[PDB]
């Protein structure tokens, strides 16, 4: 028939019909107006690529090439979805086999009525924004977790240098000290050997007390690092559902604007 | 790795005026000792060995002069104090700790690439870490752009090192446009110029009316081995360009206001022109094959197996891993899924077949996957949402293909990005080996596979009009990048390819016609574009989109500009020309040589390739990146790595400042603020470093001594803070006396400081077509991680501060510019109202109300807070239209008509009409320029600018599929249903 077949879209722009074919197999094809009358454009998938094809027109002859053989688009469509674009263009070697069938846009409508559509539109545009703002709000502790987690890193980082530095002093005292506590341990100078082993103490303890300080951050970078998991979680599961949440509230809007009056 | 907070130590804000430090001596003693916050190390070290004494083994410690102190910063990095003269608070310790060391190696070096490590952000010495191949022949071979710049720095005597220091900021042709010219009388331009006497520097003002065609060299000679300065700033004329191309009496003569400038003898500015050595570092002292064509076979990878992803059981029902080969933006072949295993096992070992001829892989073949779940649930619409993506070059910098197998590091999926593949994002492995890791095998041909050689593809090569035909040539060219292009015009274009070459702006369209999926193509188009006639700059840039990664093509491109792009323009879209950096598949490519040879030869350019590069080193995709180019220029920009420095720990202590204010005292008063913050200010160690330094918005700019009446902390939500200097410069009284910035740490300011850049490009467009829609583009600048700069406009108010009646905003203009100079004001108000209401609809600018907007004194209208811009509110409501932004309300148009009731049928609503269609159909004119440039930050990281599919609105607001005649048209009829009627055809 006449603009009642189902790979007519008409007046699509080329982002829905990329949306529309995005990750389509080689084949999937449909037909839309000339963006820039009444010229019109196939559009064809091959090779993971969206490729246009304009069907010119002149004087009630359609078709691709100079000599406009078919009379309709539809016989033009119909010839090609049996045989190859090859025979037109040896670089195009495929057919029109999966066509973009107007049956997805009826698709969800469900209401038939402009208040039960649009009273059902209004449900969805409120849960939409509703998972916006808790997606919008996820993300946030997504990003600042994945922050903190980053400067709590970097942190443990800087404590295990430290503590290498503070390690590298008892081994330093350890050595200069032989040489001097046997040297009082003769001297018959006993306090001396107690000022010595009291400053190691002093030393041993702060030892003690940095690593305790970098136990509690590695243990609060557990507690952050699962945290974090399950935001990740959280978001992996929200944004499959949010999108084709936006999808039906799109529809219904577009179901509003044709059944409703237009310019 | 770059600093947590910027605190003085790990977990706090500020040092107590006294604090204990734990002092290792060399003799395993530890001494504790309380010391001010602002005490410096060559006091402490004193202080120190005095109490040493008091301590056993006090006999073996040398004299203090022979040690130094050593210790742990924030960054994990056990530095070095070698500069004694430093305070105990701005050594960003991570603990409070020193170690007494004996100084060893090289400490000059030493001292050198921990200068360059505190601009950079990082430690120097974690680039000599990196295994990397690549990263260290970037580190070698990059250094001889470096001293290539520093000789032709040197080639003169001080007057080229002068050129680098104060380039000439002129325009880029010398031609004056008409309305310019009209400002001259009898083609001569009055100018005032003040000398300081010799003695007791005094003002000798000598007024003179001269040519503009006169080089300053000329004017100088008028006074009825000597340099021109203009008076409050640091700029000179240093070359011999005509006097209108200089910006600033080109600005002058527009803006009518009298130039003034002061003579200098010319033997200060070369004596205080330092010594810019360059030096080699260390990483450059120490340091059977088959063509790709020869394999005979189908391209295939094995996708051995992935760690782990972070998704519940309950909610997602399988994963797999989709990949993809890609040449830029297109696939060159249909995508590959792996099988669907269950989340917890994550394993296929699958080898993965393309449909493609290994010979006819190109140069830029690049292999795109990620990790996906599939959501079932939901009928027969099963939802993919992607999980982690990486991606991979199948040749490496050396031309070999890879082979066996390999481990990889995959990146979170970027805020906003729907696609299952991520193609725009960068290539290689993500440094946070916490993250997802994929096991790959590539297939090996028993030899080292490597691409044939630039003669291979010349033999292959080889080996292979009506006047109507000329034109549909000519029109496929003028279309924007963005323009549907049938497969009709394609095969048009590439039977025609030869021909092209006398319309060479086709380029880019005929690049787009190449099956880059077939070596014979390309080898041909590798033969065109070697003797493709230069294209002009605007045009070449097109070329380093994401849509050419062909180096070849990539070459020409840098070529043109090397050629053909001034050191105005080059500033001028600097922004782009650093973010296409992220699209090279490798280190070393010909655009980020050309880029740090002109970054090294012009420091107004440096300046801000500089501070461009390190406010994005918080990104880790990008970070080694430009690391490793940041580390490459400092270590070659000369002396003016003391002043950046001097920039870094000024903003660092502006940071904690803020950072302190909205996290420790954020539930305190304003009035406690305050007083917080005006008794941190008057520390030494806060005056020292916030005073006398060059101000990042503009070099030129010396911001001084403080004004700390006129700072305050301003009364919002993100507690910005408004700060005051003054200006140095003896003839401070000229230009300006205080320099007022606003330092926010909290928004995100890229897409303001984009937004501004674009209303720039329109105003420039605007003038040199003879119209002066006096736009106010004040600076922004993104200094780090939601942190920036923004100038503020002095004597503005907003026009809900205006209204605090329709006449009142119109009574206030009367005011502040009665009587003579009411015209003037009327003006200025008048021709920005057209340029904002343009510019804010072209670009789709966030809804403008009494608030966003603001009026200086001058009658100036001056926009703020853009934020969002393009389809930004499509994906909040699913609204086709093109929004208005800028309304001109009925307050603003009885300022328009001069108060007259009836606004709309006004002489001066005509004009006001007229200012609007010529700028519109003006900037639709340069569409080409804008939408490369916002193709130029796809992979920059907004997220409402990431697919080709966000820059479209601006084809539907400049109605680019419409005719000139229809586009202007259509403009009226958005106007007029914004304005509820009034803009008529005339
Ligand atoms: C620096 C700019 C321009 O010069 C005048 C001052 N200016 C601004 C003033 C202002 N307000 C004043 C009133 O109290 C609240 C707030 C502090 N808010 C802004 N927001 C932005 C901005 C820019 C990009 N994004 N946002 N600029 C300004």
């Amino acid at each position: 028939s006449l603009q009642d077949a189902e790979w007519y879209w008409g007046d699509i722009s080329r982002e829905e019909v990329n949306e529309k074919l995005r990750d389509t197999a080689d084949g999937t094809f449909l037909v839309r107006d000339a963006s820039t009358h009444g010229d019109y454009t196939l559009t064809l998938r091959k090779g993971g690529n969206n490729k246009l094809i304009k069907i010119f027109h002149r004087d009630g002859k359609y078709g691709f090439s100079d000599p406009l053989t078919f009379s309709s688009v539809v016989e033009l469509i119909n010839h090609y979805r049996n045989e190859s674009l090859a025979q037109y263009n040896p670089k195009l070697d495929v057919k029109l086999l999966y066509p973009v069938s107007k049956y997805q846009q009826d698709q969800v409508v469900k209401e038939d009525n402009i208040e039960a559509v649009g009273k059902k539109l209004h449900e969805y545009n409120t849960q939409f924004q509703e998972k916006s703002r808790e997606y919008d709000r996820l993300y946030e502790e997504y990003t600042r977790t994945s922050q903190e987690i980053q400067m709590k890193r970097t942190a443990i980082e800087a404590f295990n240098e430290t503590i290498k530095i503070f390690e590298e002093q008892c081994q330093t005292q350890e050595r200069y000290s032989k040489e001097y506590i046997e040297k009082f341990k003769r001297e018959g100078n006993e306090k001396e050997i107690q000022r010595i082993m009291h400053n190691y103490d002093k030393l041993k303890s702060r030892i003690s007390e940095i690593i305790d300080s970098r136990r509690r951050l590695e243990e609060d970078l557990k507690k952050q690092a699962a945290e974090y998991r399950e935001i990740d979680k959280r978001m992996n599961s929200i944004k499959p559902d949010l999108i084709q949440l936006r999808k039906t509230r799109d529809q219904y809007l577009m179901w509003l604007t044709q059944k409703g009056v237009r310019q | 790795p770059p600093r947590p907070s910027s605190g003085e130590l790990w977990g706090i804000h500020l040092m107590p005026p006294r604090i204990l430090v734990e002092c290792l001596l060399p003799n395993g003693m530890i001494v504790t000792l309380e010391c001010l916050r602002e005490a410096t190390l060559i006091t402490i070290k004193h202080e120190l060995f005095k109490e040493a004494r008091k301590y056993p083994l006090h006999q073996l410690l040398q004299d203090e002069s022979s040690y130094i102190f050593v210790s742990v910063t924030q960054e994990a990095e056990r530095e070095e104090f070698f500069d004694e003269t430093r305070r105990l608070c701005d050594l960003r310790l991570f603990q409070p700790f020193l170690k007494v060391i004996e100084p060893v190696g090289n400490r000059e070096e030493k001292i050198l690439n921990r200068e360059i490590g505190f601009a950079i952000g990082m430690p120097v010495c974690e680039f000599d870490m990196v295994k990397d191949p690549e990263v260290q022949d970037f580190r070698r071979n990059i250094l001889n752009v470096c001293k290539e710049a520093v000789d032709l720095r040197d080639l003169n005597s001080p007057h080229s090192r002068a050129m680098y220091v104060y380039p000439p900021n002129v325009e880029s042709s010398p031609e004056l446009p008409k309305h310019i010219y009209n400002k001259l009388d009898k083609g001569q331009i009055i100018v005032v110029i003040w000398v300081i006497v010799s003695p007791n520097n005094d003002k000798q003002k000598y007024t003179l009316k001269i040519n503009h065609d006169c080089v300053p060299e000329q004017v100088i000679a008028e006074a009825i081995k000597y340099i021109l300065k203009v008076c409050g700033c640091d700029e000179y004329f240093l070359e011999k360009y005509p006097l209108s191309q200089y910006k600033y009496i080109r600005s002058c003569i527009m803006l009518g206001r009298m130039p003034n400038l002061m003579l200098m003898a010319k033997e200060s500015l070369y004596s205080q022109l330092p010594m810019d050595c360059f030096t080699m570092p260390s990483y450059s002292r120490r340091i059977s094959t088959k063509s790709l064509w020869v394999i005979n076979s189908a391209l295939r990878i094995k996708i051995l197996c992935a760690t782990y992803v972070n998704v519940n059981i309950r909610d997602i029902d399988k994963i797999y891993v989709r990949t993809g080969i890609y040449h830029g933006g297109e696939p060159l072949c249909d995508n590959v899924n792996t099988q669907r295993v269950p989340c917890s096992n994550p394993r296929w070992n699958e080898w993965l077949n393309y449909d493609i001829y290994i010979p006819d892989l190109p140069r830029a073949a690049r292999l795109c996957l990620s990790i996906c779940s599939v959501k079932g649930r939901k009928g027969a619409k099963e939802e993919h949402c992607p999980l982690a993506w990486g991606n991979i070059n199948l040749f490496d910098y050396t031309d070999t293909l890879v082979s066996g197998k390999m481990a990889l590091n995959l990146w979170p999926v970027p805020h906003g990005l729907e696609d299952l593949l991520n193609p725009i994002g960068v290539t290689g492995s993500n440094p946070n080996k916490e993250t997802p890791c994929l096991e790959l095998e590539f297939d090996w041909f028993s030899s080292v596979v490597k691409f044939p050689d630039m003669s291979v593809i010349e033999e292959h090569a080889n080996w292979s009009l009506r006047e109507n035909d000329k034109e549909q040539l000519k029109a496929i060219s003028t279309r924007d990048p963005l323009s549907e292009i049938t497969e009709q015009e394609k095969d048009f274009l590439w039977s025609h390819r030869h021909y092209c070459v006398t319309i060479p702006e086709i380029l880019p369209k005929l690049l787009l016609s190449v099956k880059w999926n077939s070596r014979d193509e390309v080898a041909q188009m590798y033969c065109l574009v070697k003797d493709w006639p230069p294209i002009k700059p605007e045009q070449a840039m097109e070329l380093l989109d994401c849509n050419y990664p062909d180096p070849m093509v990539r070459g020409f491109a840098v070529r043109c500009l090397e050629k053909y792009l001034t050191d105005d323009k080059l500033s001028q879209y600097l922004i782009q020309l650093v973010q296409v950096l992220k699209y090279e598949q490798y280190l070393d490519n010909l655009l980020v040589r050309f880029l740090l040879k002109k970054a090294l030869t012009n420091q107004r350019i440096g300046h801000f390739f500089f501070w461009h590069l390190k406010s994005e080193m918080h990104n880790k995709t990008v970070s080694q990146r430009f690391g490793l180019l940041l580390e490459s220029y400092c270590r070659a920009c000369g002396m003016y790595l003391k002043h950046l420095n001097r920039q870094v720990e000024a903003m660092e202590k502006l940071i904690n400042l803020t950072d302190i204010l909205k996290q420790e005292k954020k539930d305190e008063t304003q009035k406690v603020q305050m007083k917080f913050l005006v008794e941190q200010m008057r520390r030494p160690d806060f005056m020292d470093a916030l005073q006398g330094f060059l101000s990042p918005l503009n070099p030129a700019h010396q911001l001084g001594n403080l004004r700390l009446e006129e700072c305050r902390i301003m009364s919002s939500a993100k507690r910005p803070l408004k700060l005051n200097w003054e200006n140095p410069d003896i003839m401070s009284e000229l230009l300006f006396q205080n320099n007022e910035i606003m330092f926010k740490n909290g928004d995100d300011l890229r897409q303001d400081m984009l937004t501004l850049q674009i209303i720039r490009i329109m105003e420039n467009i605007w003038q040199n077509q003879g119209l002066d829609l006096r736009m106010l583009p004040y600076g922004c600048l993104s200094i780090g991680d939601c942190v920036g700069l923004i100038e503020w406009v002095r004597n503005s108010h907003t026009i809900m501060q205006i209204q605090c009646n329709s006449h009142t905003l119109h009574q206030w203009l009367k005011d502040k510019n009665k009587g003579e100079i009411y015209d003037a004001a009327i003006d200025l108000f008048t021709r920005s109202c057209a340029g904002y209401c343009v510019a804010t609809f072209i670009l789709g600018i966030g809804d403008r109300h009494n608030s966003n907007i603001m009026v200086k004194d001058d009658g100036q209208l001056v926009h703020i807070d853009f934020g969002h811009f393009l389809d930004h509110k499509k994906k909040k409501f699913g609204y086709k239209r093109e929004r208005v932004p800028f309304v001109l309300t009925q307050d603003f148009l009885i300022v328009i008509s001069k108060g007259a009731q009836e606004c709309t049928k006004t002489r001066e609503f005509e004009r006001f009409q007229e200012m609007c269609y010529k700028a519109y159909l003006a900037i639709r004119q340069h569409a080409n320029l804008f939408i490369n440039l916002f193709s130029m930050m796809l992979g920059s990281g907004m997220p409402e600018l990431q697919s080709f599919d966000d820059i479209a609105y601006i084809r539907k607001t400049l109605a680019l599929d419409k005719t000139e005649q229809e586009a202007l048209e259509y403009f009226m009829k958005q106007m007029n249903d914004a304005h509820h009627g009034g803009w008529t055809t005339k």
